[PDB]
């Protein structure tokens, strides 16, 4: 995120099935500039940030 | 720490004796064996009258029913520093995995904690089928002699008098010799195994050379066993009547390694003498209140928290096998 | 240039060394060898009172835990311009395809090439379990001596005080000798192998050539073993207790070829002697970024671009192959 | 117990000597000090001619690779039965909580912790450049001298020939035993920070006292570190050319205190010399699983369920810091 | 493979010479030094008559404008296999990523590099003004001697006659000596460093020892050089007049190391002595089209495909330093 808190990606570990994959890291972003819906991430916040 | 049902092997390779002449396991719930709550041999000729039938027939009462279990309990680190034994190309993604090292690990620590009780078994059993007298013993531990009653016509030695080193290397045959220390065995010997330089001068004479089949003849399992465990035991072949074996295993001690077998030695018996497996209780609150105080083996993997925090594999035993009749075998030093 | 995968062989055919003696691999993802990491023996005898348990065991800290492995990695072109060996007329028409020429001579390049680096390691193996010193030498490279540390009554001669060439060549036996250098071998000695003109004065006495059992008598998987290697390994038969074996194994070097073994040497021990083949770091780009960085070999095919615009087959390795125990094996040079 | 994150101190305040002399750290993945793998000073002169270039340069092979680091692992409780070090009115209502009292007083345990091994740091520190050796030693461990290589000439002493106390009071110089002492020092020497009597006696003769500067004339940051550390280093002044330093450092051992530095002792050498700061493996399992197994220090709270039922702050670390350069400093004990 | 601008040190410490008598920078398009194009000294008297004025005023060409730069590529591998200088405790998280460890290694290689190639210009520096001759030369280069024209009296030597060991320790003043070599220098002196035991025996003399202001009197910006380079310039201080300086810098040869100084000597003359940085041409292709053909460095990171199939950083460099003035600096060797 920023230092305004905006989410612009996330970084997706490496499945863990079966119990022997290492995790690897991924760039996701959240959405595409045009307003396209790639990452749709979806939760309850409680608070600010 | 992983759960009791990793301990999974299907390598039962023990040589020849505690699944041969030992098969009769009996671990029980008490610490101590008591050789008169196992029924043994039974009291086993008298009927009764044909009108009415007689007393209650028990287990016979025998006369000393009290040694003491080499409760065995060694462990070891399964700690994932190390790299592991790498079978050939299998995919070493998988041992870069911490899962998957340390799950082979332990297995490999297991099987080398199953081993370890099974080489010291084996020395039990050297000792008991050599002299009838086992050394229950160890530092902080009094030194028990557990005895079967080995007598002295089963202890007569072939240096007393002649011996086959002293003997001509061409004609005499040590046949006659073979059945003077076998018919004092309480029974029929089909086995003539005997450590390397033993057979050795035994074979030494021609007499025997000439006499011994070298062919197959497939006359029991014994070469399936002699298949099974083509390390130490050598099936030498037919000596005619009686099968020629030679035992040549090793123990690797503290820090050398040296044979099980003692220079010339033999026993004088059947394959199928009856020996038993007493078990101890296994000292382990899980094994407890799980209802494995009367088992064979306990395995675990387990967290320590605190100093040593750690995770270990720990294994626990306590065999006290023994031979039902130490007068089945005759034990003989050679020349 | 053609993938990693055109590796196979299923052609393990060393001299009973790096597969009999020397089983003990461990391949690193560190440049040296450290004797200190690798558990080797354990600290194996001490158990703790039945009422806690005691510390921590690790692996017990070898006190030298530095020496340069050695890393090896030749090369050879596979240039389509040769006739390559026909077997006989399989269809030379493949040949003739540049496709089948380069893949089939990929392969015989890289068979030269890990046989070239079994043969130094035999080298290797023959200047460890002959003298417990190995020369960890090359130009423009530091010769690092590697010792397992042999002892001095692994280094006794038979030249000293009497030689068997100096004896009765009809009523001497060096039976005794045998016994007298097998005892301060820490352990059994089963193999008598010699080189071929010390097996010849051995043979040489009579008392040897009436105590020696030409017939199998098959021990074990040594008959096995030679009928495998039946080209520079003779199993001469047995000599009663122990195998009598000739290794007579060659070595060509840069112009010329010579046998790998001495004049007259002899090495006393078991066939169970454990061998280290600690292994080095791989410095292959590839290696690391596919983690081949602890392994054993690394095969590759690949083209460069530029002044030498070629094609070549590239072998890494970096072995380091001791023996755990060189006090195992006592070392005798012959009359 | 608490997690690993509650390790903040920001207080570095080591005295001058793993701050300023031993900046070189090189914690390991690694049991030992292997110098061979530091680099340390790399071979740094030749050039290759303007056709070509030449070999692979190395780290140069250091002849000695193998000491044992000083492994601590010390803890303490942090059980909240205590009044704890009451800062002056910062609301003691959170002193009465247990969660407030239990963090920081594993603050003030963990700090005693890090200042602990330090103090033991610069214990090894002044062993080190007073005498070029080093004691690695402890109860159930066996004692290694790690050795830098200190020369005779920087072990030459005041005492032989002529002493200073043993000299005129006003008007002999000692400036002349110094630049004899600071010659053989392969450099240049700007500080002379004695031990308390030795700036005493050297001070005695009047041509140092109207020698030197007491003015500030600020050279570099040692009034900088001084500030810092107005503990136990005392910027005496300018001795003109030279900077005047006093260390009366004091470790409190386990019955009693006493001055870090011996009676009259004096090293002559660089602000920059090179010091190296290797670190041990670190034996805990977190460690391991999560990599910290090359690294400075590791705390850790933990709770122990069972007998010892109780909670402890728990600090791990293994220095083996030495100097790169022994013929650097000479030391010199004094009239 | 790293772009050019990877190139950031902010690191400039050369000692005293290149930075202070040096400043003199030439790079050229061209191959040798041409001492005629330099303009160095412009013919700077005449004037013109108050009517009309003269002729046209060139760079004045110099007598021998023919000589080889040093044009030194050095290069380095930056394989991310070793484990780097962890700065301490900046979160070795970055040094596992191959990308950080990648940058931060080639940052420590190219420092590396011009500082060695800087070493290697002090080599000619001192060279230079010790003897007035530089050997500028290499394996496979013929051996070109460059002069400047140091005069016989700028080469004068103090043994010559009365040396100062062979002078009475107390009551002789080489003040003397020092105009009398000072006067035939084309200018003032201002610096008197000396090599060590050159210093030693000039301060042998008392009247040195009470001549001599230790105090700092900060006279100019030499004060903050030597507080910059505390390393091995060493500002003894005052001797009233003129500045006393040590320089004990050393450089460590291929096997070994030594001082740059020999054993005693010095040069005599100003801190602004003219000196010239005439660098050659760079025959780098991506410095030709680019235009950092005269320039001072050049470093680059580049891959390697195909037989050395790698990733180097190679470092590009062509100084011919030299001083204007021979005959500015008298080169004296000591008693």
């Amino acid at each position: 995120i920023n230092d305004s808190g905006a989410a612009l990606g996330y970084y997706v570990s490496e499945d863990g099935y079966p119990g022997w994959m290492p995790q690897k890291w991924t760039w996701i972003p959240r959405e595409l500039p045009g307003g396209r819906a790639s990452f749709i991430h979806v939760f309850e916040p409680v608070e600010d940030g | 720490a992983q759960l009791l049902a990793a301990n999974e092997q299907k390598f039962k390779f023990d040589p020849l004796f505690l699944r041969l002449f030992f098969r009769e396991s009996y671990p029980f719930t008490t610490e101590k064996v008591y050789l008169s709550q196992i029924p043994g041999l039974v009291n086993m000729a008298l009927y009764v009258s044909p009108i009415v039938s007689g007393e209650v027939i028990r287990s016979r009462g025998g006369s000393t029913s009290e040694f003491t279990p080499g409760y065995v309990k060694p462990k070891h680190e399964v700690n994932p520093q190390m790299t592991l034994r790498r079978l050939p190309d299998e995919d070493p993604q998988n041992l870069a995995d911490p899962a998957y090292r340390r799950r082979r690990i332990i297995m490999q620590n297991m099987r080398d904690e199953e081993l370890a009780i099974a080489q010291v078994e084996e020395m039990q059993a050297v000792s008991a089928v050599l002299k009838g007298k086992y050394t229950m013993t160890g530092e902080a531990f009094d030194p028990v002699e557990v005895d079967m009653g080995r007598s002295e016509e089963n202890n007569i030695t072939q240096s007393g008098g002649t011996e086959w080193s002293k003997r001509d290397k061409s004609t005499y045959d040590p046949t006659d010799d073979i059945e003077a220390y076998a018919l004092n065995a309480s029974g029929v010997v089909n086995i003539i195994v005997f450590d390397p330089k033993g057979w050795a001068l035994f074979r030494s004479f021609k007499a025997v050379k000439e006499k011994l089949d070298t062919r197959r003849g497939s006359n029991s399992e014994l070469e399936t066993a002699v298949k099974d465990l083509g390390k130490a035991v050598s099936y030498k072949g037919m000596y005619g009547d009686v099968a020629i074996v030679v035992y040549s295993g090793q123990y690797v001690e503290n820090g050398v390694k040296k044979n099980f077998l003692p220079d010339n030695t033999m026993v004088l018996g059947n394959t199928q003498a009856r020996g038993l497996r007493t078990y101890g209780c296994i000292q382990d609150a899980d094994a407890q209140r799980e209802g494995i105080n009367a088992s064979a083996r306990y395995p675990k993997n387990w967290v320590t928290t605190g100093d040593p925090a750690r995770e270990f594999t720990m294994i626990q035993s306590a065999p006290l096998m023994l031979l039902a009749d130490p007068d089945e075998f005759v034990s003989v030093q050679l020349a």
